[PDB]
RNA sequence: GGAUAGUGGCCUACCAUGGUUUCAACGGGUAACGGGGAAUAAGGGUUCGAUUCCGGAGAGGGAGCCUGAGAAACGGCUACCA
RNA sequence: ACCCACUCGGCACCUUACGAGAAAUCAAAGUCUUUGGGUUCUGGGGGGAGUAUGGUCGCAAGGCUGAAACUUAAAGGAAUUGACGGAAGGGCACCACCAGGAGUGGAGCCUGCGGCUUAAUUUGACCAACACGGGGAAACUCACCAGGUCCAGACACAAUAAGGAUUGACAGAUUGAGAGCUCUUUCUUGAUUUUGUGGGUGGUGGUGCAUGGCCGUUCUUAGUUGGUGGAGUGAUUUGUCUGC
RNA sequence: CGGUUUCAAGCCGAUGGAAGUUUGAGGCAAUAACAGGUCUGUGAUGCCCUUAGACGUUCUGGGCCGCACGCGCGCUACACUGACGGAGCCAGCGAGUACAACCUUGGCCGAGAGGUCUGGGUAAUCUUGUGAAACUCCGUCGUGCUGGGGAUAGAGCAUUGUAAUUAUUGCUCUUCAACGAGGAAUUCCUAGUAAGCGCAAGUCAUCAGCUUGCGUUGAUUACGUCCCUGCCCUUUGUACACACC
RNA sequence: GAAUCUGGUCAAACUUGGUCAUUUAGAGGAACUAAAAGUCGUAACAAGGUUUCCGUAGGUGAACCUGCGGAAGGAUCAUUA
RNA sequence: CUCUAACUAUAAAAAUCUCUCUUCUC
RNA sequence: AGCGCCGUGGCGCAGUGGAAGCGCGCAGGGCUCAUAACCCUGAUGUCCUCGGAUCGAAACCGAGCGGCGCUACCA
């Protein structure tokens, strides 16, 4: 039948798309059938941060944070957990999880 | 021992020994496949992956030390007359059925049977397997 | 089954007796 | 012009370059004689029509024929092929 | 450049069914049996097969075109609830592991199986069979066997027959036998029987793959449902469920 | 009562009490199924078969108990926490004779198993307080396949039983093997539990390593997790629906 | 006014070869059906244990894999966290 | 009828199967 | 006629100075409802015949046997 009315690959009318590559599993994957994210983090891992701040030199200091823009195909993102199987009724919410934590 | 062929019976004509199976486990070893390579100037992985190749099963090749394995149950009979198919449709020629002829590549890649008696260039089977395989390895030069 | 296969096995038989035409001719 | 009961490239002679076509020509096929009709049946319709009626066509395959108003006749002929 | 209000055109999106669909869904897949805005091209079961063949284009790889014989009753679409999933998540079990404990498999013996053997090693079980059928049986029990008996063959009909339907038996042989089973010989007994048939009991005889009944397991887990009532044409589903 | 919970269901710790894991264990225990087993339990039986030299029944005897082998329940040992001579002396389940031979006490002979005379008991009286083992104490053995181990091979003595050979069972002596903790793998288990140890009762004429219960000595290590093996619920895809065999 | 016979004339027909249609054997060559207890592996249906599938090209006992481009018929309709 | 923030990381091998398919009525 | 090689448990190689070696064989067991894969455990032997060396020689050497690779038909 059909899966999905987007049929997951929101393009809809473009004809085409250049391809991007996944992090882990690296395949050419159409960029919008390319769930990816933004992995935002202090430059630090959370348990050291004390430490580190009194290991240095210029107090008051502004604890950079790395980023990365982090392209996951389809099998690697479902295989790490980091995308959900979900019931049809459940899959069409388009909204994201609602802000993880807060 | 063969007369190198199967429905063909001279007393004058190039020899051929016939060829055996020994059990392992279950994959049998063929004891004459070297001698009989070497009586239709042909090597012998040409001989086991022809019969393979008729055969249609999981093979072993190592011709530095001596032990074709060839897996499956095969009575006598199937092999030597795959063997047969071999020798008749590569090993003798055209005109006269030399059973000495080797496989030769010219500047095209037509791999050809080549005599000796005749000498002719018999217009090869490239419609095989065999021939990919003899491809693959230029006779006596790549083994 | 595998059409793909099918179909690239229907061109190489087709390439075989065009060849064994070649020869023929 | 000839020829024909009489038109007409019907045939000839001199010329002229034309005629037909995707609106299906020409070629091929037709276990097709065409029709009146038959079967079938809400209506629309599908198939069959060698065969009682109509026409047309044949007398083994082609040709040629006198006679006769009317014949290219075949229970009339001239010839070849079978 | 922004916000408001309206609109034109474009990709789309959310709800809904008002329709329509084989449904999955679709704002067109609607305005389609209440059958008819105009429109070009396609397909008529699956294979055989995009195959053969003849063209055609091509340097070639190959494309456009394009069968039939034959062969089969299904192939197939959506959709259902199960099963499955080295798929995901939520909880479980000492018939799972972990921590360890104690052992089994090593030794001998006993018992139970299989296979070999013999007449037979009677047989049924192959997680839920195997110290089980109380299967720890010297007879039996017994279902195995070499043998020996006996009828515990009703009832009915026919059948004989009281000058005998018939049974029983000391002794010898014969049989282990002290069995009158069999004989040799005689005596006893009397109408219950005896011999045929119709019909009949017994059968640890066969068939659990004909069955009950019984208990085993599935399965000690948490699972199972119907009456309205709703959601689907239905098969069904919800009630049985988001969480804790 | 104090924590912990949208403050709800409840959960955790402590106090108190015998009992604070559903107090402990059990037994009753759903729908639907299986081609599970059993006709060998029946006087439950269908159907088929045999029914007189019988597959019925009975009598004897042989057989169910044999062995080039393998696997699977168990028992005793592989020794010093031991074994052995003696002493010390704690239990609970039970059971036990009628139309007949049970429970055995006590006293007598035997070294024993046994045998005799009596005695109570149809059962809280009698066996009984089953004087059970394991266990403890005091001696001996002294790390040696040795007093561990005792299979097995000889001879005899007893008892039950119509009948013990193919050793019934018990006893006496001699023989004393293999056994040095056991490959791959696998089973069981969380508290009076595991383990050892015995007792009883079913089977029983007579025989237990069997089993059902009972009690004795009395635990290391958790108080968890889905890694293996499964299970339950939910989601999900399936071309599976004889269901991953 | 017959025979014979000049011409042409319609022209059947015969030979000769070309050319075509249909049957037609045919050394040998290459396939497909049905037969489901042949053999080797297990390609696929689940994430089929390397996602499938398609076009293309090479190789590969066989399945198929491989490189490049695709599509969801996928196992994602989803990051203004 | 007034809120816009945190965050991690496995992928070892598993190949296969010839069974019977059975019936619903007042 | 002489020199270089060898002497298996069923087969291929090896260490030959502590005395039967592994893979592959095979009998059996483990695993799986089942088969394989795998896991493991076991059985065959006179490193050729006889001596020297050595505590001990299959083994270092030798006084030869059987078989091989060259010289090459060597009056
Ligand atoms: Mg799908
Ligand atoms: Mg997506
Ligand atoms: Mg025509
Ligand atoms: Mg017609
Ligand atoms: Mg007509
Ligand atoms: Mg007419
Ligand atoms: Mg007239
Ligand atoms: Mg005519
Ligand atoms: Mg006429
Ligand atoms: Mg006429
Ligand atoms: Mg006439
Ligand atoms: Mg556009
Ligand atoms: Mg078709
Ligand atoms: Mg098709
Ligand atoms: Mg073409
Ligand atoms: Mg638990
Ligand atoms: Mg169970
Ligand atoms: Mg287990
Ligand atoms: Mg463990
Ligand atoms: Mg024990
Ligand atoms: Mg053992
Ligand atoms: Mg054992
Ligand atoms: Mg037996
Ligand atoms: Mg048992
Ligand atoms: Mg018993
Ligand atoms: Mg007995
Ligand atoms: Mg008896
Ligand atoms: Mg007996
Ligand atoms: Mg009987
Ligand atoms: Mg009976
Ligand atoms: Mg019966
Ligand atoms: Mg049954
Ligand atoms: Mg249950
Ligand atoms: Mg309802
Ligand atoms: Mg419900
Ligand atoms: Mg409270
Ligand atoms: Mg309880
Ligand atoms: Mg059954
Ligand atoms: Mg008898
Ligand atoms: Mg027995
Ligand atoms: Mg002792
Ligand atoms: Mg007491
Ligand atoms: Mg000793
Ligand atoms: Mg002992
Ligand atoms: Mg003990
Ligand atoms: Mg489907
Ligand atoms: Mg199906
Ligand atoms: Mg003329
Ligand atoms: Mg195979
Ligand atoms: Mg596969
Ligand atoms: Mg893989
Ligand atoms: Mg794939
Ligand atoms: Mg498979
Ligand atoms: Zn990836
Ligand atoms: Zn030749």
């Amino acid at each position: 039948p059909k899966k999905r009315a987007s049929n997951g690959r929101n393009k809809k009318g473009r004809g085409h798309v250049k391809p991007v590559r996944c992090v882990n599993c690296s395949r050419s994957v159409p960029k919008d059938k390319a769930i990816k994210r933004m992995a935002i983090r202090n430059i630090v891992e959370a348990a050291a941060i004390r430490d580190l701040s009194e290991a240095s030199v210029y107090a008051e200091y502004a604890l950079p944070k790395t980023y990365n823009k982090l392209h996951y195909c389809i099998s690697c993102a479902i295989h790490a957990r980091i995308v959900r199987v979900r019931s049809r009724t459940d899959r069409r919410i388009r909204a994201p999880p609602q802000r993880p934590r807060f | 021992i063969n007369i190198c062929r199967d429905n063909h019976d001279p007393f004058y004509r190039y020899k051929m020994p016939p060829i055996q199976a020994k059990v392992e486990g279950i994959k049998t070893a063929v004891l004459n496949v070297a001698d009989i390579s070497h009586a239709l100037n042909r090597p012998a992985p040409y001989i086991v992956k022809y019969f393979g190749f008729e055969l249609g099963a999981q093979t072993s090749i190592s011709v530095d030390k001596d032990r074709y394995l060839v897996n499956g149950v095969h009575e006598p009979a199937k092999l030597q007359d795959v063997l047969d198919g071999f020798i008749n449709k590569f090993v003798l020629c055209g005109s006269c059925k030399n059973p000495e002829t080797e496989i030769i590549i010219t500047k095209d890649n037509d791999l050809v049977r080549d005599c000796k008696a005749c000498g002719k260039r018999t217009p090869m089977d490239l419609r095989h397997k065999l021939s990919s395989f003899i491809l693959k390895n230029p006779p006596d030069s790549v083994s | 089954m595998r059409a793909k296969w099918r179909k690239k096995r229907t061109r190489r038989l087709k390439r075989k007796r065009r060849k064994v035409r070649a020869r023929s001719k």
